[PDB]
Parts: structure tokens; C-alpha cells; sequence
């Protein structure tokens, strides 16, 4: 209906109580393997932050699957700055990882991400 | 909060 | 860290694709029982939404059900009218559903509806 | 979007 009120805080309170039910691996149901490390989250949350997620477990076979491996090439460190974004919106960029990040966000399909870690380069050249 | 959105 | 950006949009932009997926059906993990009327929704946003929900999907028996009835007093529109909310942060308040809603709300311990509904009423009288 | 927080 479009008589509808909106409560300005939900989103973001959603997204903290999703943040908290990974710090305390609470109904985490998918562990994503990047090289030697290992990250629990939510495939909900990974398919409604980035399109390769979206595409991995909206297909009929990898949807079932409890774990993921990533491109040996993807940096952890790259993967664990984006996975916190994704929990929190808050992405910690830095002039010693925009480069993996940036990697690791072409990789995971977060266009949103590559822009602004290209604009932060091209304002350094 | 709430607001017409 | 204390030197992150954050992506304003971020939280509402996934709260709009954990819609999409309920609405596919997609990934969703348990049936809510209404009486007659049987939801499908995501437990994670269940728990991130309602105090009550959060109880029960925190259970170690719980946890693992894929239906929930609840109690036979909850009205299915109400209880529609809450999920949608969970999903959007939009909330269709009218006249002929705010006391349903609110009794759903305090039901499911969602405080800020509850608040918002006593509000409504109290203006009417 | 993207801001200080
Ligand atoms: C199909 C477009 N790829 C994406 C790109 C290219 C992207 O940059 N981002 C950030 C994205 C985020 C979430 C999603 N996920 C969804 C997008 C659309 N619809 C649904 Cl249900 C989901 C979910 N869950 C996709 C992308
Ligand atoms: C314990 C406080 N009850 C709640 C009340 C009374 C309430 O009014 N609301 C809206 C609520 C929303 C989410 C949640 N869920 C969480 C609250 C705190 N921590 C986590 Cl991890 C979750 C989750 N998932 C609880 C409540
Ligand atoms: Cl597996
Ligand atoms: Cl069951």
C-alpha cells in the first residue's frame, strides 16, 4: 500500500543484528575458503551484497553446498574488508589494501566498491 | 523514527 | 578500524534483495503458521527483526524446526502486515488493522511498532 | 554514496 510509515532506522538495525549473529556464528550456514583461511557467514547476506554470491547460490547444484572456494588468487585479507562491508557498510579502505580490495570487489561483482576504490587510486596519480 | 517515506 | 567509509545506501539495498529472495522463494528456511495461513521467511531476518523470533531461533532445539505455529490468538494479516515491515521497513498502519498489528507487534516483541501503534491510538481518542 | 561515518 502506499499509506505505508517508515521507520528510518530498520535497515541499518537489520544489518547489526545480521553482523552480530555472525560474530557469534549464529545460523551461519556456509564457511568461504579464500587460500589457507576460512570465513562463516549468511549466504543471504553474501548473495544481497554481491553478484558473483548471487549467482553461486542461486544455481540448482551450489546452493547446497556448505562450502565455497574462492580463486587462489584473492587475497584473505581482501575478502575478510569486503565480508565486514558487507555485514556493516563500513569498508576500510587504506592505501596498503585498496589494490586487493579493489581485486577482491571486481572478483565479487560490488561495483559500488570498484568506483570508489578507482576514484581513490585516480585521486593519488 | 518514523517518517512518510 | 576508525578510518572506514561507509556506503549510506548499503543496509537498505540489502534489506531490498533479502525482499527479492523471500519473494522468489529463494533460501528461505522455515514456514511461520498463522492459523490457517502459512509465510515463508528467512530466520536470520526473522531474528534481526523480533525479540521473540530471536528467542526462538537461539534455542538449541528450536534452532533446527522448519515450521513454527504460532499462538492461535495472532491475527495472519497483522502478523503479514509485521513480516512485510521486517522485509522493507514500511509498515501499513490503518485504522482497521492497528489493533491487530499492535497485538501481533507485542506478541512478536517489536517494541518500536508497539510504540508507534499506542501513538496512533492515542491521537484518535 | 559513499561518506565519512
Ligand atoms: C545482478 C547484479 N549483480 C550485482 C552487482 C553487479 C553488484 O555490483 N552488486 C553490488 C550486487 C549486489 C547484490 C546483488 N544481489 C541481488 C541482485 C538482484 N536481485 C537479487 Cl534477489 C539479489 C540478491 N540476493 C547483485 C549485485
Ligand atoms: C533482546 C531484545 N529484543 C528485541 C526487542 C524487545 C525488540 O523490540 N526488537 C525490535 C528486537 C529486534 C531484534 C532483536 N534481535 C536481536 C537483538 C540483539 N542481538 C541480536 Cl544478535 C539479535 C538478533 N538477531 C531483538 C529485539
Ligand atoms: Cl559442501
Ligand atoms: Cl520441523
Amino acid at each position: 500500500a502506499d499509506s505505508c510509515i517508515q521507520f528510518t532506522r530498520h535497515a541499518s538495525d537489520v544489518l547489526l543484528n545480521l553482523n552480530r549473529l555472525r560474530s557469534r556464528d549464529i545460523l551461519t550456514d556456509v564457511v568461504i575458503v579464500v587460500s589457507r583461511e576460512q570465513f562463516r557467514a549468511h549466504k543471504t547476506v553474501l548473495m544481497a551484497c554481491s553478484g558473483l554470491f548471487y549467482s553461486i547460490f542461486t544455481d540448482q547444484l551450489k546452493c547446497n553446498l556448505s562450502v565455497i572456494n574462492l580463486d587462489p588468487e584473492i587475497n584473505p585479507e581482501g575478502f575478510c574488508i569486503l565480508l565486514d562491508f558487507m555485514y556493516t557498510s563500513r569498508l576500510n579502505l587504506r592505501e596498503g589494501n585498496i589494490m586487493a580490495v579493489m581485486a577482491t570487489a571486481m572478483y565479487l561483482q560490488m561495483e559500488h566498491v570498484v568506483d570508489t576504490c578507482r576514484k581513490f587510486i585516480k585521486a593519488s596519480e | 523514527a518514523w517518517v512518510i517515506p
